[PDB]
Order: structure tokens, then sequence, then C-alpha cells
């Protein structure tokens, strides 16, 4: 397949491209950089939901007041379940975290000038946005062999990641689906933004 | 004439074509390469049907349960005949749907058998080489390659043997069913099945 | 047939098939049937060590199968199918659910599969994770895999003992009347 | 004895459609000939166009029943009921988005004789193709004639969901369960 | 529903009666869709 080059097969599946359906042969090379940027853009999204999600049902939450106009807290909104603090969560809070992220997006589109669907795009690159991806150096002290492993540790983790918070919010609706009897957080499994 | 090529011809006819009404003589090849095929599916699926009837005659049933509410015993208790409609609704369907898999996909083989290509030779693999599906490539007759181990010589026998027993459960399927349906009219079978 | 492991010693140097089977056996029916062989001998191994583990007044795990349902290892009876019943369905639907994602993993990458010109019941993902086999020289690997196959058609033997012994009262000689 | 039939009915001649370059031309199913009537070019954008309307709607309708936004007003899994019972305001809304995508998109080319003047428009190319799959030339055939047939059964599939709920009065599923139930 | 095959029995054998006189021929004419009153008000389309 075009998914030949692409790093990412793994130790659980030989060591040969998992392309059951065929997509990497539909469309263009450019299609398939999308298909990588959107998987680790999942991935890392995942990764990251994953972790927001363990500590909303933790309850570790930071100190102060999210609003000091509407009076809302951390601690208010942490007595919610995971998926209700998001409606908990005040309105601008709501815009103004979104704008963060399109703007975040926005540039990565942007100032990466060798896009991902261009021709050498590197579809995983979003280094460049500088002091974004790794502020502290601590990926500088690797190498090439390193960080290979190391992206594949990423793409598995987030492959993993992915499915397992989608598990956790379909577990509580969708009764019987994860079998591990467990009071999993009720709440919808889908929100809404604002 | 196509029908002068084939191995269902038997000694139990004599050393000739069993054609009593000319049927395979007013009809034109491609109809007789349907006819092979059909032959040769409704005699597979007649034995799969007499050896199972047989086996809900005997009251033989797996330990364990067709559903959550039903037992294997439970619904081949009343006997062979009803045990059909007593099996879940779900269960039909499933059976109905993955026969229809099988069916379309052997279908969709573009040698066929009508328009040249070998009647009854089910193609080994009919979920393979089609695009955006996915199958675990068990080949759906020899999974396992028991043919590959005999000669040339040995599988046309063991074909000639396929249509031997395949008419006969043809006739043996149906003779259950219809002793069932009036009794008497197959003395062989008793009233359990 | 003849080219294949599991002869020893003990029938003759030879091959043991009494009713032909294996003569109507191409290689890929023969890489089945070593793969169903090796695949028994593994479950039979370790259901059979499991069995006399348990039954055998041998130790059990420490706490609760399931804190919340209330089940104790201790509680759940020290003896094999009574305990595999009393365990809870979650766990038992969990156990079967893991084996069959390893089994379809298993099927889908182990390249070169055993049914089409590959080693008949390896498994590169579930086997000597930290260093075991992987320097070993390549007779004395054939011969703790005949080992393998010996001992794991005795545990078949066995497993199926303790089975027969349960079921029927009193089949086996010299086991007890409550397995 | 049809010199040049068509191909769907060897007993009907060849329309124009069949002595053509688009995709799935060489089926020739035209037995009232509309495509001699109607410019070819325009009948395949309208194809394509309703195809991908009802390949869209056969998927609203049949996870409304299930899904819902949360907290929506004027929900209802019978989508029929559920058109009055929702605000008119996002129906409207809705129908003026669509309203700016075909306007912009179809600028100048509202009419038969306006459209396709140009010869690089292509029936149903309204140039959206974000992930370009398009470039890849050896599947384009495959995704075109998937395209039209998809939302040929697609067109079809709504009509079946829009009626049977007429039928019935509760929504698809609801509906298929009462056809697969006990007698 | 009832699927014929699914959930029902396929073909069903009819009712029948066994044998009998011949019915007069006023018994079925005027019961005729076109050669009986009613029976022509009935034959008419519905909607
Ligand atoms: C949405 C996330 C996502 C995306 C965009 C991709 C994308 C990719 N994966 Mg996949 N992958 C994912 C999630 C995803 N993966 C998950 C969760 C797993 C299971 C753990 C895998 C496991 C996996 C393996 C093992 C491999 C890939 C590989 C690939 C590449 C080739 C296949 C292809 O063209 O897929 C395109 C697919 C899509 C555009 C997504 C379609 C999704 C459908 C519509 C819905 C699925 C719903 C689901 C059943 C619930 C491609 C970059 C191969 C690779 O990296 O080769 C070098 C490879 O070997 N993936
Ligand atoms: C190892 C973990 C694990 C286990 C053991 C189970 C177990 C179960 N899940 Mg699953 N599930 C898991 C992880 C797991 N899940 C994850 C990570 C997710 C989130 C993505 C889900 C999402 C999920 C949903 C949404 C549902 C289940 C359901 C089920 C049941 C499936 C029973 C069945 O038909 O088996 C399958 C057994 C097989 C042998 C089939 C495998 C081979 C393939 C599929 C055959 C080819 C298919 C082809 C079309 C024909 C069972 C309780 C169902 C449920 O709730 O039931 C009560 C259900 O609807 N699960
Ligand atoms: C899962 C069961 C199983 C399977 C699949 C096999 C498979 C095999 N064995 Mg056998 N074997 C088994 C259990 C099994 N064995 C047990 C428990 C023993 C101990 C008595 C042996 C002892 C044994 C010896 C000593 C030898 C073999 C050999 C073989 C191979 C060639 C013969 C053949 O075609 O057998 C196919 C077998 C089957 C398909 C199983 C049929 C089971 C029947 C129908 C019922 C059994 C009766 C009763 C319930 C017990 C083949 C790989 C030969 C070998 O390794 O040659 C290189 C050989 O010399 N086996
Ligand atoms: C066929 C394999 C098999 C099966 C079906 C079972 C089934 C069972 N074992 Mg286990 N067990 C096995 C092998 C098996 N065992 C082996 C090889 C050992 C080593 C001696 C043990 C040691 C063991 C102990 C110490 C205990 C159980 C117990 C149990 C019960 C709870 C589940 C559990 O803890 O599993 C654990 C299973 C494993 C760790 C085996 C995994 C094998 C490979 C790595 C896969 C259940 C009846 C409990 C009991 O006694 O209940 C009465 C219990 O406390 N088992
Ligand atoms: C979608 C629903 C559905 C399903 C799943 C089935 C399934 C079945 N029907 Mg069928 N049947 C249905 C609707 C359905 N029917 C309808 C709507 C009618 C009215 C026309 C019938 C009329 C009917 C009769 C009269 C009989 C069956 C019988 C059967 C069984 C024999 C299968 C067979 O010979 O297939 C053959 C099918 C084909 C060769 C293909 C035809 C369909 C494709 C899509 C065209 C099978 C379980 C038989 C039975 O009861 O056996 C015990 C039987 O005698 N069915
Ligand atoms: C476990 C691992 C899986 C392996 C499985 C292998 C597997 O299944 O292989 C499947 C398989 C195979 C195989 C091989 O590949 C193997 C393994 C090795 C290879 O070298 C050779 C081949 C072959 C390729 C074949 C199978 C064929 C079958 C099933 C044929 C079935 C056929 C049933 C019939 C005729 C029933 C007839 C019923 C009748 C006549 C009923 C009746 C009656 C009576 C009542 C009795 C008496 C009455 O009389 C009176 C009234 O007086 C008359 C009549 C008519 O009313
Ligand atoms: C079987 C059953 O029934 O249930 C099972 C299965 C089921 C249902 C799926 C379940 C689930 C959910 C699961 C399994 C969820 C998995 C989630 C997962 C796997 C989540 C990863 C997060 C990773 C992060 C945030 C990493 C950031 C890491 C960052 C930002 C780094 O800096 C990495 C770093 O390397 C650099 C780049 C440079 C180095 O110099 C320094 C280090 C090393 C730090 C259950 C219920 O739990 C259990
Ligand atoms: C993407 C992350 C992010 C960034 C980068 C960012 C930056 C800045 C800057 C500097 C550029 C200023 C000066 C500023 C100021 C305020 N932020 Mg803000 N903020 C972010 C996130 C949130 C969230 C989640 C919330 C929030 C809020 C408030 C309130 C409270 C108002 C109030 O009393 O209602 C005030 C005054 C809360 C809110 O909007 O409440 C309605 C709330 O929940 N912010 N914020
Ligand atoms: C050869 C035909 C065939 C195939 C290929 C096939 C494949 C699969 C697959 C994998 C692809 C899955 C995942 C699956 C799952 C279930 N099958 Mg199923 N199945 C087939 C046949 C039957 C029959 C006859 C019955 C049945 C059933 C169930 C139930 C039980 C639910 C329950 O406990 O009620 C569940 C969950 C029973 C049923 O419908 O019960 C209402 C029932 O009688 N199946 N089945
Ligand atoms: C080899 C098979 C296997 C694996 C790989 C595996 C993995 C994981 C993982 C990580 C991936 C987590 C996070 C996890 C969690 C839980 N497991 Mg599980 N588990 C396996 C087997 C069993 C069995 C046999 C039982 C069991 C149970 C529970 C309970 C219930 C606690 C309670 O209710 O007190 C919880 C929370 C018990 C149960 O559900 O009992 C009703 C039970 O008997 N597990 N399990
Ligand atoms: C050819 C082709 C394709 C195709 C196709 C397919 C599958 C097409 C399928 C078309 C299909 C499936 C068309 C159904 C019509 C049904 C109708 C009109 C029903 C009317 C029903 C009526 C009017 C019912 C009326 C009543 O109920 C009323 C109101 C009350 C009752 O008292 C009386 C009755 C019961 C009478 C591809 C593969 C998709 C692409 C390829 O490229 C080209």
């Amino acid at each position: 397949s075009a998914a030949d080059g692409m790093e990412g097969a793994a130790h659980e599946t030989g060591f040969t491209t998992w392309d059951p359906l065929g997509l990497a042969d539909l469309g263009s090379p450019a299609t398939l950089a999308f298909f990588r940027h959107a998987e680790l853009k999942h991935c890392r999204v995942a990764m990251a939901a994953f972790t927001g999600w363990l500590v909303a049902v933790s309850g570790v939450h930071f100190p102060g007041l999210c609003s000091f106009s509407e009076g809302i807290s951390f601690e208010d909104i942490s007595q919610l379940t995971p998926m209700e603090q998001w409606g908990a969560v005040p309105a601008l809070g709501k815009a103004q975290i979104l704008l963060a992220i399109g703007i975040i997006e926005h540039q990565s589109e942007w100032k990466i000038k060798p896009h991902y669907m261009a021709a050498g795009g590197k579809p995983g690159d979003l280094k460049g946005l500088k002091s974004f991806w790794d502020p502290i150096g601590l990926t500088s002290k690797m190498d090439a062999k390193k960080l290979e492993r190391q992206r594949l540790s990423e793409i598995k983790n987030g492959r993993l990641a992915m499915i397992g918070i989608v598990s956790v919010l379909i577990a509580n609706n969708m009764p019987g689906a994860i079998p591990l009897p467990i009071a999993f957080p009720a709440g919808p499994s889908l929100v809404l933004p604002f | 004439a196509l029908v002068d090529s084939m191995e269902g011809v038997g000694e139990e006819t004599g050393g000739q074509i069993w054609d009593p009404l000319g049927i395979s003589e007013a009809v034109s090849d491609e109809a007789v390469m349907w006819f092979r095929a059909s032959e040769l599916k409704h005699g597979r699926v007649a034995m799969l049907a007499s050896v199972g009837y047989l086996v809900g005659a005997a009251k033989i049933s797996f330990p364990g349960e067709l559903a959550k509410g039903v037992t294997f015993a439970s619904v081949a208790a009343n006997g062979p005949y009803q045990a059909w409609d007593a099996v879940p609704q779900a269960g039909k369907l499933q059976i109905l749907s993955i026969i229809l898999a099988l069916e379309w996909a052997t279908e969709a083989k573009k040698p066929h058998y009508m328009r040249g290509g070998v009647p009854g030779k089910i193609e080994q693999l009919p979920f393979d080489g089609i695009q955006g599906l996915w199958a675990p490539k068990i080949k759906f007759w020899d999974p396992l390659n028991f043919t590959g181990a005999l000669s040339a010589e040995q599988k046309a026998r063991k074909r000639k043997a396929e249509l031997k027993n395949g008419r006969l459960a043809m006739i043996g399927i149906i003779s259950f069913i219809t002793g069932h349906n009036l009794p008497g009219s197959v003395p062989a079978l008793d009233s359990s099945f | 047939v003849s080219d294949m492991e599991g002869t020893g010693p003990e029938t003759g140097g030879k091959v043991f098939d009494p009713m032909g089977l294996s003569k109507i056996a191409s290689a890929e029916t023969l890489a089945w049937y070593r793969a169903a062989e090796l695949k028994h001998s593994r479950v039979a191994m370790a259901a059979v060590t499991g069995w006399a583990w348990v039954s055998s007044g041998g130790p059990l795990f420490p706490g609760y199968l399931s804190v919340e349902q209330g089940v104790t290892f201790e509680s759940l009876g020290r003896d094999g199918y009574a305990a595999w019943a009393a365990v809870p369905e979650a766990g038992k639907f969990q156990i079967l659910g893991v084996i069959g994602i390893l089994e379809i993993l298993s099927e889908s990458a182990v390249k070169p599969h055993y049914m089409a010109g590959g080693t008949p019941g390896k498994v590169p993902l579930l086997w000597d994770p930290l260093g075991f086999t992987a320097k070993l020289s390549p007779e004395t690997l054939a011969r703790k895999r005949l080992a393998e196959l010996k001992n794991g058609r005795l545990a078949m033997i066995g497993v199926m003992s303790l089975v027969s012994a349960h079921f029927i009262p009193n089949s086996v000689p010299l086991l007890p009347g409550s397995v | 004895a049809i010199s040049k039939p068509s191909n769907a009915m060897p007993f009907l001649t060849a329309p124009p459609c069949q002595s053509s370059k688009l995709p799935g031309a060489e089926t020739g199913f035209d037995p009232l000939y509309l495509s001699e009537f109607i410019d070819i070019k325009w009948a395949r954008e309208a194809e394509l166009k309703h195809g991908r309307i009802c390949m869209l709607a056969t998927v609203g309708y049949i996870m409304q029943e299930f899904f819902s936004l949360p907290g929506y007003p004027g929900y209802t899994p019978n989508p029929i009921e559920a058109v009055s019972s929702t605000p008119p305001e996002a129906l409207a809304q809705i129908v003026l988005v669509l309203s700016i995508i075909e306007f912009n998109s179809n600028k100048d080319k509202w009419t038969m004789d306006t459209m396709f003047t140009d010869p690089a428009r292509e029936p149903g190319n309204l140039g959206f193709d974000p992930l370009k799959f398009g470039e890849n030339k050896e599947t384009r055939e495959r995704l075109a004639m998937a395209e039209l047939k998809n939302g040929r059964l697609a067109m079809i599939a709504f009509s079946g969901m829009i009626h049977q709920t007429f039928v019935t009065g509760k929504p698809l599923f609801a509906s298929l369960n009462d056809i697969f139930s006990s007698p | 529903m009832t699927i014929p095959g699914l959930n029902a029995p396929g073909l069903v054998p009819a009712t029948k009666k066994p044998a009998g006189a011949k019915p007069s021929f006023e018994s079925y004419r005027d019961t005729s869709h076109f050669w009986s009153s009613q029976g022509i008000m009935d034959s008419v389309p519905k909607v």
C-alpha cells in the first residue's frame, strides 16, 4: 500500500501495514498524509482526553475560582461527572479555550509552510511552532533511533488512548459494553460546544 | 454436447447418461451448466439437511444454550420438524444472512459457471478479491485442504461419489419431511421423526 | 508426516497414526493438525497444572475475585468445575474476550500464516518476553519442541482424565470420587 | 434483431446516454429516453446532487431516531413530526446556508444554457475535494461509479424511510422491529 | 407481522369443502361484479 514507508507498522500486526479495507490505496499521497495527520491529532487529543478524564474522576482540581462573576469554582465543577464538567464551565471560558485551540490549529496549518498534504509535508510534524512542542527540550537529548522508537510509542499509546476514551465514555450509557463491572461516571457520551 | 463430458454418469444407470425425459437434450449448453451447478448445490444442501435431521431425530444437541433463555435441548425437545420454528428469530435471520453472503460472493465470480467456468466448483475463497471488503481467508470448501493430498483420478472418483451421495440425500431429506407430514408415507421413520 | 516433529523413541522412533488420518492430509492439512495439536497441548498443560494446584490443596490467590460482588478466592470452592461456575460471569466474559482478541491477533499478526507456508503453532506475539529461548541452539530447540509435544499430549490425557472423573463418578483409578 | 440495443434492456434501442463518456454510461438504462430531451451533463449534475442530498438524508433519518442533540427543542424520533416540532428558525437558517452554498457554487451557472458553457466544467465537479482523492487517477473511476450508485441507492432508500414512516406513524427502526416482531 | 417462513409457516394449506351441489345461477350472478347492481357499485376504485 501507499502506507508502507509511513511509520506506524507495529509489533502486534506482524510488521506489515494494517489496512484491511485498503483506504491507503484510495486517494492521493496527499490524502494519506491527511489520514496520518488526523491519526496523530486524534492520538494526541485522546491521550489528553483520557488524562483529563482521570483528573475529573479523581477530583483533583485547580485551587481558585473559574469565574468571579458567575461564582463558579473548580470545586463546584468537580462535583459533577466528567462530561458534565464541560457543561458546567462558563460560556466565555469555553469560547476562549476553543479560541486558543483554533489559533493553534490555524498556526499549524499556516506557519508549517511545507504542508502535510503538500510534498515533503512531514504530516506528524507540528514543531516549527516555536516553543509549542517540547518547550523544555526533553527530546533534544535523544537521537534518530530513540526518536523513531518514541514516535512509534506515541502512535501506539494514542491509538490505545482513543479506544480507551471511547470505551469509558460509552460504558455507562451503553451498559454491558465494557465487561468490567464498575460504577463508570454518568453523563452523556457526546456534548456540544457551548 | 456438454452433457457428454461430466462425472455424474454412473454404473447404476449403466454406462450411459440418465436423461429419461430428454431435458438435457431439449436445452442449450448454458442451461446444462446451470443444471449441474444447481444439482450439486441441491445435493450438498440435502446431505447437510439429512445428517442434521437425523441428529435432531436422535435428540442429540450441544451442551449449552442457543439463546439466553432457550436451551439447545429445550429447542430440540419437540423434534427436528418443529425445531426450526422454535429457534429464535434472530438466529434464523443470522443463518439466512450468512447464507446470503455465501451465495452472493460465490455468484459474483466472473468465470462463473453459466459463462465459461466449471459448474459446481464454488470458488474456494468467495469473499476474496472484493474491494473494500475483508474476510479471514477461511476457504469455503476444504478449509484445511484435504483434497490436496488426492491425485486427479482420486478426486474425480470422489466427485462421482459427491454426485451420488448428493442425489441420495436429495431423496433422503424429502423422505424425512414427507414421512413427518404424511404418517406412514415413508415407513422407515418412527413417530419420533 | 514422516518429516514432522513429535515422533520419539517411545514409538519405534516412528510415526503413530494407526487410522491413516495423515494419509488424507496435504502440507496445509498437516500444518493445521500440528497447530491444533500444539494449541491443545498448551491449553491442556495450563488447565491440568491449574486444576492440580487448586484441587490439591495448593496456595490460592490472596483476596477478592470481585471486591464489589463479594467473592473471595477461598470461597470460590477449591474445586474445578464448581470454582469456574462460581466465578462471576463478567470475569468469564472478559477472560474469553481477552483470549479471543489474542486468537484474532495470532491469526492476523503471524505472517506467513501457519496454513500458508509458516511454522505451525508458533506465536511470536506470546513467547519468551524476557530472554529464555532466543539464544538456544537449533538442536536443543528441536529437543525442547519434542518435549513440549510429548508432555502436552500427556496433559491432554490428564485434563480429560479430570473431566471424566468429575462427570463419571469414579472412572479414573487413582483420582478422588469428587473431582 | 435490434442493431444497437440498450445494455440494461436488450429489447430496447440504445439511448443517447449509452453512447456517452459519463461514469455509468455503460448501462443504457433509459426506457423513457429522457437523455435525448434533457442535456446529459445537466441531468448528471442533478443526479449527483440528489444522490448526495439523499445519502446525507438517509443517515440523518436513521440516526435521528436514536440520537439527539443534547437538549435540542422539539425533538421527536419520527422526523416527519419532528420537522414541525423543531423551531422554524433552525430550518430557516439551514435553508439559508444551503442557498448561499448553491448560489456561490453555481454563480452565473444556474440554467441549462448558462451552465456547462465552459468545456472544462464536468457534471458534479463543483471543485469539492479537500482530501484530494481525485489526484489519484487510478481510483477516480471507482469513486465516481461508487458515488453514482450509492447516491441512487440513497435516493431510493430515503423515499423508503419517508414513506414507511408515513405508513406506520413510528420511526424507522421502531417500524422495522414491529415488522420483525412476534406474530 | 407474520414473515412467511421466519416466524410462521411458509405455504399454508387452504380450507376446502368436500364437494357439493351446483350453486344456482342467480346465487353468483347476483354477487358478480358485472351482472349485479351491488356488485357494480362495489366494483369501483378506492383511495
Ligand atoms: C479489557 C477491559 O475490559 O478493560 C480494559 C480496556 C479498556 C475498556 C479499553 C479500558 C480502557 C482505557 C485505556 C486502556 C486507556 C488508555 C489510555 C492511554 C494509553 C493513555 C496515554 C496517555 C499518554 C500521555 C498523556 C502521555 C504524554 C507524554 C508526553 C507529553 C511526553 O512528554 C512523553 C515523553 O517522551 C517524550 C516525548 C520526551 C521524553 O524526554 C519525556 C517523555 C518520556 C515524558 C479499561 C476499562 O481501562 C481496561
Ligand atoms: C485558553 C485558555 C485561556 C487563556 C489563554 C486565557 C487568557 C486570558 C487572559 C489573557 C490573555 C485574560 C486577561 C483572561 C481573563 C479572564 N479569563 Mg481567561 N483564558 C483562558 C481560559 C479561561 C477560562 C476557561 C475561563 C477564563 C475566564 C476569565 C475571566 C473571568 C471572567 C468572569 O469573571 O466571568 C477573566 C477576567 C473565565 C470566564 O470566561 O468566565 C466567564 C473562565 O471560566 N479564561 N483570560
Ligand atoms: C452460521 C450461522 C451463524 C453465524 C455465522 C453467526 C455469527 C455470529 C457472530 C459473528 C459474526 C456473532 C458476534 C454472533 C452473535 C450471536 N449469535 Mg449468531 N451466528 C450464526 C447463527 C446463529 C444462530 C442460529 C443463533 C445465533 C445467536 C446469537 C447470539 C445470541 C443471543 C442471545 O443470547 O439471545 C449472539 C449474541 C442466537 C440468537 O439469535 O439468539 C437470539 C441464535 O439462536 N447465531 N453470531
Ligand atoms: C486475563 C484476563 C483479565 C485481564 C487481562 C483483565 C484486565 C483488567 C484490567 C486492565 C486491562 C482492568 C483495569 C481490570 C479491572 C477489573 N477486573 Mg479484570 N482482567 C481479567 C480477568 C478478570 C477476572 C476473571 C475478573 C476481573 C474482574 C475485574 C474487576 C472487578 C472488580 C470488582 O467488581 O470487585 C475490575 C475492576 C472481576 C470481575 O469483574 O468480577 C465480577 C473478575 O472476577 N478481571 N481487569
Ligand atoms: C439500478 C441501480 C441501482 C439500484 C437500485 C435499487 C436497489 C433500486 C430500488 C428501488 C426500490 C426498492 C423501489 C421501490 C419502490 C416502491 C414503491 C413505489 C412502493 C409503493 C407503495 C405503495 C403505493 C403502497 C400503498 C399501500 O400502503 C398503502 C398506502 C395503504 C395500504 O392499504 C395499501 C398499500 C399497501 C398498497 C444502484 C445499485 C443503487 C446503482 C446503480 O448504478 C444503478
